């Protein structure tokens, strides 16, 4: 036990843990170290998401023929527009070809969707 | 049962807090980001998988 | 035993694991276990 107590005040307080159930429960954010009689008490700081919303997705979207993959992200929509965002967190932006990658056709993967990928160079070279 | 349930079904999230809506097409292609392999290896190679 | 069988549900099932040799060999996906008398079965996806 004072093995296991060694170890997460390395892991947990000293440093920053990617572990479920090690420095407790959901995403480690930090530890605080108490002072107790006969042992230690810890204090996990964690992150908990809480309400949750249901939206639509795709693994790709199609354009000129290629196929477009995202780089960090998920794809949503609310039904009419495709929207990009994070993984953690729904923060909806326009598609731009620096969130995505280009690789393949569109005859591959199946499930892609026609959209139109936004190019912010053809209205800077245009104005 | 639960457990093999929601590891398909729920992804990881499920330990960490309440459980998402991820689909399984989806699921493999994050936990190939974590190893260091892009998304162009699911998709193409997915009924060789 | 116990510690360490509390050890893989919460790393190779749980969650996702960049160990190497903890939740098998080579680079690990995720891990089912499976009931067991006096014990547990793990089956783990392994990347090769």
């Amino acid at each position: 036990s004072a093995n296991l107590a060694a170890t997460k005040m390395s892991e947990c307080v000293l440093g920053q843990s990617k572990r479920v159930d090690f420095c407790g429960k959901g995403y480690h954010l930090m530890s605080f170290p108490q002072s107790a009689p006969h042992g230690v008490v810890f204090l996990h700081v964690t992150y908990v998401p809480a309400q949750e919303k249901n939206f639509t997705t795709a693994p790709a979207i199609c354009h000129d023929g290629k196929a477009h993959f995202p780089r960090e992200g998920v794809f949503v929509s609310n039904g009419t527009h495709w929207f990009v965002t994070q993984r953690n967190f729904y923060e909806p932006q326009i598609i731009t070809t620096d969130n995505t990658f280009v690789s393949g056709n569109c005859d591959v993967v199946i499930g892609i969707v026609n959209n139109t990928v936004y190019d912010p160079l053809q209205p800077e070279l245009d104005s | 049962s639960a457990l093999l349930a929601g590891t398909i079904t729920s992804g990881w999230t499920f330990g960490a807090g309440a459980a998402l809506q991820i689909p399984f097409a989806m699921q493999m292609a994050y936990r190939f980001n974590g190893i260091g392999v892009t998304q162009n290896v699911l998709y193409e190679n997915q009924k060789l998988i």
